[PDB]
């Protein structure tokens, strides 16, 4: 099949390259940078901030570009600067002079990345039913490309932390490939408005709000407390990504099967169920008393993408317009869930020193759970009531 | 946040006997998710001891320990103990109690990591006799 192949391997790569980013990134400005740990929090400070302003406007463009590529071709043309950027660019600009001039520069990533890879999910998702596929299909190769990157920032990381970059920016031009062989064949803003004053749209959000921004936040100190759970801090860690590692292969497993299961079930079970298994995972990391549990918890969270990822496009196509598809999914899915998680990410520090993690995490369950409940209710469609 | 950790036990003690040491805490009762002993002489560094975690009771000890040294807590009054049996010549240095918290920025620390805690005690000098 003609997308699929194409698309699906687009994932591979694209992700593949969020892997030389992702988990490397901080890395990169930690060691091979020697920035402070107190410029760092600034420089993400910034790569958010400018997402604010490429979310919402990704998403009115990828709908009025509709099946044209030009958008994403302006992302893989960025992408392909990956190599010549933090080498020639990023890495010279905030160490001689004064970083905040440098930090501007980070609007590249928030670009590409934080705002563009739900505008690669949503432009891929829009192909996904014009070909004869499923989103949750090929969308798993995304966990498979970011495992296996994912294993060589770390291995090579002590040999050569520069080709990991320079694999990446390789792998921009392949990408460069797919979208050019691949072939594949409405609105305006004022009745996108209308979205914002339409009270189904309110509850979606509200679940995004509730339920994946808690999550979001959450899974931001986890870290912190699973190395806890090991003698050594290296130890300790070192675990760590193996489960994220391992883990991943089972979500893109998960996924497989995910739009068979999410086909029947419904859009609306399909997120009550994601919300659930963040959920449990909010309520259980409380409940800590040993690692083989800490692993576990943290295996769940491929319990949840699969649902989430692929749910919230089936909610979004069957109970809107798909005349709104990716502008609807980058305001609420995307934006809506960062704004808000600017937010809760303040709160849960003020916790942590107010009640600790244990204390904190518990309540993170009752919000996340009491929100998820909530949503049988509010969110439209069929709920759990029917099966 | 300021909870306190207040340390008792230690005294002089013979090649062989025993000591039991205990550690109150008095704010704590909500934060603090994980108590350890630490000890330290001269020569060298901060040396971990034994870890555990409230909820639970899971104990862990650097090897250099373990059958000889006995961690507990009991919740209900604010206090971890350390029951020292066989001592030794070595064993001789200030004994530390440390409680975790909250979060802190880095590549993270573990069970044994001083710079893991959030907060520590004063002290209370350990003796074990070359003698007497």
């Amino acid at each position: 099949n003609t997308n699929f192949w194409m698309f699906g391997l687009f994932f591979f790569f694209y992700f593949f390259i969020m892997g030389a980013y992702f988990p490397f990134f901080p890395i990169w400005l930690h060691d091979i940078n020697h920035i402070s740990k107190s410029d760092t929090w600034i420089i993400f400070a910034a790569i958010s901030l400018f997402s604010l302003l490429f979310q919402p406007l990704f998403g009115l463009l990828s709908d009025k570009l509709g099946l044209r590529k030009y958008l994403l071709w302006i992302i893989t043309g960025m992408l392909v600067m990956f190599a010549p950027f933090f080498i020639f660019i990023f890495g010279p600009l905030l160490q001689y002079n004064i970083l905040v001039g440098s930090i501007v520069g980070g609007i590249y990533l928030g670009f590409c990345f934080n705002a563009g890879a739900p505008a690669v999910e949503a432009f891929i998702e829009k192909v996904s039913r014009r070909s004869n596929f499923e989103f949750g299909r090929a969308r798993m190769f995304g966990c498979v490309g970011w495992a296996l990157c994912a294993s060589i920032v770390g291995i090579m990381f002590t040999i050569n932390n520069q080709f990991v970059f320079w694999l990446g920016s390789g792998c921009a031009l392949i990408l460069a490939v797919l979208l050019f062989f691949a072939k594949t064949d409405a609105f305006s803003l004022k009745l996108a408005l209308e979205l914002f004053r339409q009270p189904k749209l309110w509850f979606l959000s509200l679940y995004v709000i509730g339920v994946s921004c808690t999550y979001d936040v959450f899974d931001q100190q986890f870290a912190n407390f699973f190395t806890s759970f090991f003698a050594t801090g290296e130890q300790g860690t070192r675990v760590f990504w193996y489960v994220t590692t391992m883990g991943e292969l089972l979500n893109a497993s998960i996924m497989f099967f995910a739009p068979l299961i999410i086909n029947r079930i419904g859009g609306k079970n399909a997120l009550l169920l994601a919300g659930t298994i963040m959920s449990v995972r909010i309520i259980g990391s409380s409940f800590a008393t040993s690692a083989l549990e800490v692993v576990i918890l943290k295996t769940l969270h491929m319990f949840e993408v699969p649902f989430l990822l692929v749910g919230c496009f089936k909610y979004i196509t069957s109970q809107f317009e798909v005349r709104f598809s990716a502008t609807i999914y980058l305001v609420c899915f995307c934006f809506f869930k960062q704004l808000a998680m600017i937010f809760m990410s303040v709160l849960a520090g003020n916790m942590y020193e107010s009640i600790g993690f244990q204390g904190a995490y518990l309540v993170l369950g009752l919000v996340a759970l009491g929100f998820t409940l909530i949503s049988v209710f509010t969110l439209s469609g069929p709920g759990p009531l029917s099966l | 946040m300021q909870v306190q950790l207040v340390e008792s036990g230690g005294r002089l003690v013979q090649a062989g006997d025993s000591l039991r040491l205990s550690c109150a805490a008095s704010g704590r009762t909500f934060t603090t998710y994980l108590m350890g002993w630490f000890r330290q002489a001269p020569g060298k560094e901060r040396e971990f001891v034994a870890a555990i975690r409230w909820s639970g009771g899971s104990t862990y000890y650097a090897d250099s320990v373990k059958g000889r040294f006995t961690i507990s807590r009991d919740n209900a009054k604010n206090t971890v103990y350390l029951q020292m049996n066989s001592l030794k010549l070595e064993d001789t240095a200030v004994y530390y109690c440390a409680a975790a918290a909250r979060p802190s920025y880095s590549g993270d620390y573990g069970y044994t990591e001083a710079l893991r805690y959030d907060y520590w005690g004063q002290g209370t000098q350990v003796t074990v006799s070359s003698h007497h």
